[PDB]
């Protein structure tokens, strides 16, 4: 799965 | 205990499918779809070249792979990376060094994936005749190796090299040779 | 005091749209997945198993990575990366002897972003044949670092030229070896 | 991409299957291998191509020609190894072998002696030295195995360091299939 | 966009992310580090002997923030020095710590050279003699080099202005061998 950055 | 590989293989580009059978990792036979003629690969071997026990078998994992690379293909073309190792030359005489004796050079490639090569031979970095075909063939963990062979009376001055261009990409593999430790004169 | 570590590292590169994911064990690499070529290559074919199990999802990641490149980009008010020129050193694999086939290795270190030209110069002109080459490792300070080869047979009249280029050089690095 | 389809028979001297599979896969990545157990495909990649890994098993798993084919694995095997079998069970080559002097390497012993030996088939060799009759530890150690030549012949070879002495005669000793008796070879310290 | 100099100038944007496992006596000590790093500067990571994400800079704050809130993915993350780093560490051992090159090992003047090369793993020691005697003054290495193929190599330096009957010998200890190596020169 992809951890991503806060928006 | 022994083992006996018979690895039916097929790939986008030239050699598109192939088949190659080993005894305790030695090749036994390369099978030719072009007359569906299983070629040996010692002249002592090519009596059982024609046993057609196999054909159904055969014909059956030649076609269900090849239906892999036609079917499957098109679904995992930039989807996931292409498995790719680059191929290793070494270059070894088959009898040790003996200056005026007949031997043969030896070009064992390793780490062939996937399994279109050319082998080019070089005396001085001048091309040389080849002295016959490069057999290449299957080994355990899905990989491919090869060997080329160049007859030769070697002498004190000698320098050959071996080129071996990886089709897939025509990325080249050099592997030099020199004579060293010659065997002396009784 | 630690005895080992196993690294994998993911970078994505803008605007070259360029990218890897690899895995590193002391410094030196299991197997890469490349943007420019899209091959998992295993670096010893004893990795090769290893490799195809653990690089199958490669490009999603690299996928992954670009997105959060471009959120932390936008989010930094557009500061760029300071270019940081390499060092470039030039050795053999082993102590050399005339007539006695050697390995020409170039090492291209400490360097940021990961773009580099290398190319082998044998009497100023350039190698094609028999060369091989690392793609980008990383650094613990987060630079990169790379490596060149050239299988080649010493000789009094031969001379040869690692030229690396990068956008922290004011010029061309040429980096000489000969026999003496 | 390169696809395999493998099948290997584990056989045996005699020529009796101790083991068998057939495994397919695709990007050196193993898909779905033949259980002789459940007689089905069984997923062996539980990655990101596991889904894929599926789909091949199930439409493998619902061909007769093929579910039975295996299902017979081990005796099929013998009827196809049979008529070159025993032929190459009994396949030797002996070894000839040499012993000279080459470049020292590794030591402060101002003699070193090469034993070279070659053509052999099978693969498998063992090389001891002798010092005037008496066995004596080597130069070689970390488990070196003989390299295929790729025409059913095999090659290898042994070091021994030593500080030459007037009488002293030195043997190599190698042992393998290809003959009866333990082959020697002879050197003395000559000039 | 601003023009000058060399052929491009273009600003680049670089982000990194690294997986770092850490094994201290075999697998009974393992210290997983995950970071995140703009250009070159590391901005987050999770550190598994803190159990949380923390900002390094000013950057990775909002990060930081927005994944430990993640009480799901701390979870994952928490075991993954078990479910990742031992477990990619049992997979390998033609990686891991078993691998095993022995030197080759030649001596030459230049000043006498010690040429340790193409060894695996790294850890090595490199001595001096003189006519069986230690000398450790006026010796210095190049340092340990890595080839990037997985072997090292190294040059030991001995200063002396070398006398005539004077034997001196090299002698190199590593892993790959039971019993020390030995080469010897003289002039
Ligand atoms: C790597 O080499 C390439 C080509 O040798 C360089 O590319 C060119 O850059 C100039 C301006 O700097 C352009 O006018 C050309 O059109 C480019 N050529 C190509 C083929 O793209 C590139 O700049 C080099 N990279 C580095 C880091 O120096």
């Amino acid at each position: 799965n992809c951890l991503k950055l806060a928006t | 205990n022994h083992t006996f590989l018979h690895t039916v293989y097929c790939q986008d580009g030239s050699p598109s499918v192939g088949l190659s059978e080993a005894y305790d990792e030695d090749q036994l036979f390369f099978f030719d779809f072009s007359q569906n003629t299983r070629v040996p690969r010692l002249p002592e071997f090519a009596d059982w070249a024609q046993e057609q026990g196999d054909a159904p078998a055969i014909l059956f994992d030649k076609e269900f792979c090849e239906w892999m690379i036609q079917q499957i293909g098109p679904k995992l073309d930039g989807k996931i990376p292409v498995s790719r190792g680059f191929p290793i030359a070494e270059v070894f005489t088959l009898k040790p060094l003996e200056f005026g004796k007949p031997n043969t050079l030896v070009c064992f490639v390793s780490n062939l994936f996937p399994p279109m090569l050319t082998v080019n031979w070089q005396h001085h970095s001048v091309p040389v005749e080849g002295f016959g075909p490069t057999f290449v063939s299957a080994v355990d963990g899905l990989s491919f190796q090869a060997f080329s062979y160049l007859d030769f009376t070697p002498e004190p001055s000698d320098i050959f090299s071996c080129i071996v261009t990886h089709e897939i990409d025509r990325y080249t593999a050099i592997a030099y040779w020199v004579p060293r430790n010659a065997l002396p004169s009784l | 005091k630690e005895e080992h570590v196993i690294i994998q590292a993911e970078f994505y590169l803008n605007p070259d749209q360029s990218g890897e994911f690899m895995f590193d064990f002391d410094g030196d690499e299991i197997f890469h997945v490349d943007m420019a070529k899209k091959e998992t290559v295993w670096r010893l074919e004893e990795f090769g198993r290893f490799a195809s199990f653990e690089a199958q999802g490669a490009l999603a990641n690299i996928a992954c990575d670009k997105a959060n490149l471009e959120i932390m980009t936008k989010r930094s008010n557009y500061t760029p990366i300071t270019n940081v020129p390499p060092e470039v050193t030039v050795l053999t694999n082993s102590p050399v002897e005339l007539r006695e086939p050697n390995v020409l290795i170039c090492f291209i270190d400490k360097f940021t972003p990961p773009v580099v030209n290398v190319t082998w110069l044998r009497n100023g002109k350039p190698v094609t044949t028999g060369v091989s080459e690392t793609v980008f490792l990383p650094r613990e300070d987060h630079l990169f670092r790379k490596f060149h080869y050239l299988p080649f047979l010493p000789s009094t009249e031969d001379v040869y030229d690692c030229r690396v280029e990068h956008w922290g050089l004011d010029e061309p690095l040429l980096k000489h070896w000969e026999f003496d | 991409f390169v696809a395999h389809v493998e099948s290997t028979c584990l056989l045996d001297d005699a020529g009796t299957p101790k083991d068998f599979t057939y495994c397919i896969s695709f990007n050196k990545d193993l898909l779905t291998c033949w259980d002789p157990e459940e007689n089905k495909m069984a997923p062996s990649e539980f990655g990101v191509l596991n889904s894929l890994a599926n789909v091949l098993s199930q439409h493998l798993n619902q061909k007769d020609t093929l579910m039975q084919r295996l299902r017979n694995g081990l005796q099929n095997c013998a009827t196809h190894t049979q008529p070159f079998w025993g032929s190459l069970t009994d396949r030797t080559r002996p070894p000839s072998v040499q012993v000279a002097k080459t470049t020292p390497f590794n030591t402060r012993e101002p003699v070193m002696l090469a034993c070279y030996v070659w053509g052999f088939y099978p693969a498998e060799v063992t090389i001891t030295w002798r010092k005037n009759g008496k066995l004596v530890m080597p130069h070689s150690s970390a488990h070196k195995t003989a390299q295929p030549n790729g025409d059913w012949t095999y090659q290898t070879l042994s070091h021994l360091a030593l500080t030459p002495s007037y009488g002293d005669t030195y043997t190599c000793v190698v042992e393998h299939i290809g003959a009866p008796e333990p082959i020697l070879r002879d050197w003395t310290p000559g000039l | 966009v601003l023009f000058q100099g060399p052929g491009d100038t273009r600003p680049r944007f670089l982000w990194q992310l690294k997986f770092e496992c850490h094994f201290f006596n075999g697998t009974e000590r393992v210290r997983l580090l995950e970071r995140s790093i703009y250009n070159q500067e590391e901005s987050v990571r999770f550190d598994s002997d803190v159990g949380e994400y923390r900002a390094v800079t000013e950057l990775g704050r909002p990060d930081a923030e927005y994944w430990n809130s993640q009480k799901d993915l701390l979870e994952q993350r928490r075991a993954a020095v078990d479910t990742y780093c031992r477990h990619n560490y049992g997979v390998g051992e033609s990686f891991t710590v078993q691998r095993r090159v022995e030197p080759k090992v030649t001596v030459y003047p230049s000043l006498l050279v010690c040429s340790v090369s193409g060894f695996y793993p790294g850890s090595i020691e490199v001595r001096w003699f003189r006519n069986g005697q230690e000398e450790k003054a006026g010796v210095v290495s190049t340092g340990l080099i890595q080839n990037g193929d997985w072997t090292f190599q190294t040059l030991v330096m001995l200063e002396t202005v070398p006398r005539s009957g004077e034997v001196y010998t090299c002698q190199v200890e590593h892993p790959s061998v039971t019993s020390p190596l030995t080469v010897e020169w003289r002039a």
